[PDB]
């Protein structure tokens, strides 16, 4: 009535979806996370990108006592390949 | 307080520290022949440990860190031929 979603069967599925977090897990050191001074951070974007960033940007110091997450990433597409 | 030797930005030949810390053990010295992947010092961040190993085979020319030193980002810890 007041937030406005549909019944159940109305609710809409619209393609898919795919989400990655994007860390300073280095996968070639056993997936420790690094941590250091960020000099560069360019985001991309465009059409079917969705971008839900944590502490990363140019300047950022990545600090040992939290979790290693930078940016999630999701895509999104009518086809599952694209 | 003199200043420390920095590695050089992109020589490959110099090994420089990648967080602040100290040296625990050194296990080389110089002069030593010594293959990719092998084992030449450990130092901790943290007192979390890492093991430095060798880019690739090669000579070691010469160390510029003692054990138990005190280490920052960037300081040159050994340089290879």
């Amino acid at each position: 009535r007041e937030i406005g979603l549909p019944a159940q069967s109305e609710i809409p599925l619209l393609g898919s979806a795919i989400q990655c977090r994007i860390t300073t897990e280095d996968p070639q050191n056993g997936f420790l996370p690094d941590t250091g001074k960020i000099d560069t951070y360019r985001s991309p974007g465009g059409f079917g990108i969705r971008l839900d960033v944590g502490n990363a940007y140019a300047g950022y110091e990545v600090t040992p006592y939290f979790d290693s997450l930078l940016v999630k990433v999701c895509t999104f597409a009518n086809e599952f390949s694209d | 307080v003199v200043a420390k030797r920095k590695a050089e930005t992109g020589n490959p030949n110099q090994i420089g520290a990648t967080m602040p810390g100290s040296v625990l053990e050194i296990l080389v010295k110089a002069g030593d022949k010594v293959q990719k992947g092998q084992a030449l010092m450990v130092t901790e961040a943290m007192k979390m440990e890492t093991t430095i190993e060798a880019p690739f085979d090669g000579e070691i020319v010469d160390l510029h860190v003692v054990k138990g030193e005190a280490i920052q980002t960037q300081d040159l810890l050994i340089e290879i031929n």
